[PDB]
């Protein structure tokens, strides 16, 4: 009856312990430099194949911020405020979260599904007998592609969001280019409004990809488990991004 | 190679799969394992192959305890065996060339020119000379499986394991695989293990057979001896007969 | 006659291969029939080596092998039943 | 009743699976279809008068064209069929009791008392009395098939189709399924169709066999007659010989 | 070479036409033929099971908005804005978007997998062979349970977000409470802005669930198809929500 929940919680938490151990091995020892020349290939499916989604969302978010900012800011200071609010919002809160979640979706479920199949088909297992450690051959380049790709995407998301904001806020709705640009320069500091967006992005890139690899590399070889793993990678990295985003922003701007 | 398996015991979590299995994998012979579905046949091969940790069991390769082997001894030992898995285990991201060539890079440092020639020879030995440079995902069923086998024999291993080779449904394929096993067995002086289902096809191939169920050996012998000493479990199992020690729920009021 | 002989294994494959090529480079006179009796058995890469040699000169030039171990033939006869089985 | 399919033609995925198939399903007899895998076996059964639409040809039940003729008759007519699709389907969200009960609600309006009794009788007919409250997902594979069959015969249908029941299994199960077919064809005056790759079993069960490949019937007869007409295709197919009109890919150079 | 893309575009658009046709066939209110106990049950999986995720997300978003608003407002010297901005941000832009993306999102993915599994397994084929039209048993209660559930979850998300906002903005950071509640009333209203938040969620609920059903159901039985479909639902659900969010907000508050 009740003990059921008890057992569920106990096992899920044991699994986090396992994930921590896996992460340690993959990051801790990677001497096979000759085979890491392929991670550039792996990046194709994490980074290159995801620009379309990040770019389109960045444009819609920029345009939305432009319109909502404007309808509020006409009562307070659009001439000075569209610039400052569009750029701070995108650099501090949205590029690191919206790109992080779209990424967790598009790259995250695809990646976990792929590791999942590698395990389910027994293909991965056959490598143990050939002496090729699957963590160094299969997992390593996938985790690294995730680390590099999300941060570069995060920057693009914001770059597009700025275009979106200006396109409506300045060009269709009647605001000065001068004060838009100077306002942004007056209030946006590289140190640390641009820099903190990047730091949060690295944290999310590691946490989110780490989960996707871990769940794909599941214990139970049952077909039902692939769909379960895919749903869970989206849910867990999604909450983790929001949880960590809160703490990091609390420090960075508090 | 002679492989000793003694007092094997293995649990998967809390469930016991094996309980003191004793096997003699005879040199140069074809041995086979038969039994009911789901009783750990694949688990047993994985334990023999050293990929799982046995619980207090002893596994010896040419008399050497695998648990005591150094990293170099183990690594070198890997080149002594190859296996064909139930799904075929092909790598979808690589063309056939790499799928067969692949294990060569785990043990050797060869020029690309010699690597290519070995791939060509191994594909010819199984009738796949013409599939060169095609992606494996584009192969028909019979061809798909033959490629996987070519990988297993790529390094001239002493031992080949076949996990469910006769579970293929196509009578044409059953014909071809039977012939390849016999052909390769002789050409390369191989010791082989066939672990399968559908008895009309392992009883005519193996030299020696074990019948395994519920973690225990239920009898051993040549095909003739198993019939001679066919304890009722074995007898009905090999016959495919009804009214064996098989239960279903039943009571009425 | 100049032939390559001894144990061919993965560890010296590159060198045995090049030695044979050196012989081919100097093979201004042929047919030469290569005596493989002094060849350690059970290694298919030896065949890969023999074939690459065939691929440079013998396939057009008319070079052949003799006293070939029975095992090498069993490997060949897995499928190459069209081989030039003649001395 | 008799079922006739004439001049059947069907194109799926821009490829023709069937080309002028002409079948006569004999009443009260066991009709079986054999052939290479991946050639339409499931498809041909679906085109018997299920949910697929042929491009050419006709489907006749009792000699009547089922296409167009009429909505109400066809709804009721559907109550005369039961099937096991591939692995066999059970609904995961329903108990065994409900899986067997389910089709009853498609055509009848009965009291809870009578629907419950029919389920009890049908489960006993396949040796499943007393398993009603377990969820189907907790059953062993042998039982999953038997539950699905109980559903198939739940409405006292005239035609039972077994789609590849012998393809891959345990020899004990093969013994049981064979017996259930023998028991039921008589007990319920059934016409049955067995479509299967495992030629040795089909050959001793069916009264009449069609061999179908590459979209055409390539020979027909009782098993005794098929053995008498050794068209290279049929002969290789029914014997398992690796020699015949099959291919390997090689050319030396 | 180039035609490859052309074939891809053509097939995806053809598929849309099919999806539109399916929606028309399912939407007629025909399900009344059977019981609706099935609906109540189905709601368990699409709605009730997701309350934990949406609640935790709402709390973190609320707290983040609180801290970011505050660190900007202290440079205006006008703290009454926490009430006005926490409320407008959540009611107009974030509850309708964050909830929609976490929803499908999780429910989206799980639903796709479940229907698709029923296709792959032959369960659906059997039902037609029996004579029970699967759209009235398998699809109907799933599409509607999704419609009711997301809008309801949107409200809870905002409600948690506002409370989280106050919890830091007023109670830890020293803002006089009276200005918070007054700021909310001045000038965002229950009869206008709350209403527009709900309307957007009805639209999103239909886009998300409609896509999830389609992706699971409408596909020839390719074994790799389930994992691909799951990823695809997340991507299309997400872009459709953002594209529509822009056009609707542009009208509601334009
Ligand atoms: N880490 C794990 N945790 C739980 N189950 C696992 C794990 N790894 C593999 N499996 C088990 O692997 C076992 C393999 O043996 P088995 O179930 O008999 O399949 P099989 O040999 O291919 N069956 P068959 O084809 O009839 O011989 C299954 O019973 C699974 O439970
Ligand atoms: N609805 C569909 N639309 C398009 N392609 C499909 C569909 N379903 C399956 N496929 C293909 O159409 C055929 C499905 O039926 P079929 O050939 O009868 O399977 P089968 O012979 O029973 N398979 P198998 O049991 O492995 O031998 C195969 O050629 C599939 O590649």
């Amino acid at each position: 009856t009740i003990a059921w929940l008890g057992r569920l919680v106990i096992e899920r938490i044991r699994g986090i312990g396992v994930a921590a151990l896996m992460l340690l091995q993959i990051i801790f020892s990677l001497p096979s430099a000759g085979g890491f020349g392929r991670f550039v290939y792996q990046m194709h499916r994490v980074g290159v194949m995801s620009l379309l989604i990040i770019t389109v969302s960045g444009l819609f978010i920029g345009l939305v911020l432009g319109l909502q900012g404007y309808s509020i800011l006409v009562n307070v200071g659009s001439e000075s405020m569209l610039g400052t609010m569009v750029s701070l919002t995108l650099l501090r809160e949205l590029a690191p979260v919206v790109a992080a979640l779209l990424f967790a979706g598009r790259a995250g479920s695809a990646l976990t599904a792929e590791i999942g199949s590698m395990k389910q088909s027994e293909q991965l297992a056959s490598m143990e007998m050939i002496g090729v450690d699957p963590l160094k051959q299969i997992v390593s380049p996938r985790l690294w592609a995730g680390i590099v790709s999300l941060p570069m995407l995060t920057v693009i998301f914001a770059a597009i969001g700025i275009v979106g904001g200006k396109l409506v806020g300045v060009d269709f709705l009647g605001v000065d280019e001068g004060s838009f640009w100077s306002g942004m320069q007056n209030n946006v500091q590289f140190g640390h409004d641009v820099v903190n967006g990047i730091i949060k992005s690295i944290v999310f890139a590691l946490l989110c990809t780490w989960i996707a690899v871990f769940q794909g590399y599941a214990c139970d070889p049952t077909p039902e488990g692939i769909a379960t793993a895919m749903t869970r990678t989206v849910v867990y990295s999604s909450l983790c991004v929001l949880g960590f985003d809160f703490v990091l922003t609390a420090v960075m701007f508090g | 190679s002679l492989i000793e398996v003694k007092n094997l015991s293995f649990n998967r979590g809390e469930r016991v799969i094996y309980d003191n299995i004793s096997l003699n994998i005879r040199r140069g012979q074809i041995t086979a394992i038969m039994g009911p579905s789901g009783t750990g046949k694949t688990t047993l091969l994985r334990l023999i192959g050293g990929q799982l940790v046995p619980d207090q069991g002893e596994v010896l390769l040419d008399g050497k305890d695998i648990a005591q082997m150094s990293r170099q001894e183990l690594f070198a030992a890997r080149a002594r065996m190859g296996m064909l898995f139930q799904s075929g285990a092909l790598f979808t991201d690589m063309s056939v060339y790499e799928n067969v060539a692949f294990p060569i890079r785990a043990h050797t440092k060869l020029s690309e020119n010699l690597i290519a020639e070995l791939v060509a020879l191994k594909l010819e030995s199984v009738g796949l000379r013409g599939t060169e440079q095609l992606m494996p995902t584009e192969l028909s069923g019979g061809m798909n499986r033959r490629v996987a086998l070519a990988r297993a024999i790529a390094l001239d291993p002493d031992l080949i394991m076949y996990d469910e080779p006769f579970a293929g449904q196509d009578p044409i394929v059953k014909g071809v695989l039977t012939r390849l096993i016999r052909s390769l067995r002789e050409a390369l002086d191989l010791t082989t293990i066939i672990v399968s289902h559908d008895v009309p096809e392992t009883l005519s191939i193996a030299d020696y057979i074990y019948v395994v169920a519920e973690g225990k050996i239920q009898g051993e012998g040549t095909p003739e001896e198993l019939q001679a000493y066919a304890s009722p479990f074995v007898k009905q199992f090999l016959t495919g007969s009804a009214e064996g020690p098989v239960e279903y729920q039943f009571s009425h009021q | 006659e100049l032939v390559v002989s001894g144990k061919i294994d993965f560890e010296n494959a590159e060198q045995q291969y090049q030695a044979g090529l050196a012989i081919i480079k100097k093979q201004t006179s042929f047919p030469l029939i290569v005596d493989l009796k002094q060849l350690e058995h059970g290694n298919t890469l030896a065949l890969a080596v023999l074939v690459q040699w065939l691929r440079q000169t013998p396939q057009k030039s008319g070079l052949h092998f003799k006293n070939v171990p029975e095992k090498m033939l069993k490997i060949i006869q897995a499928c190459h039943l069209q081989e030039d089985l003649h001395l």
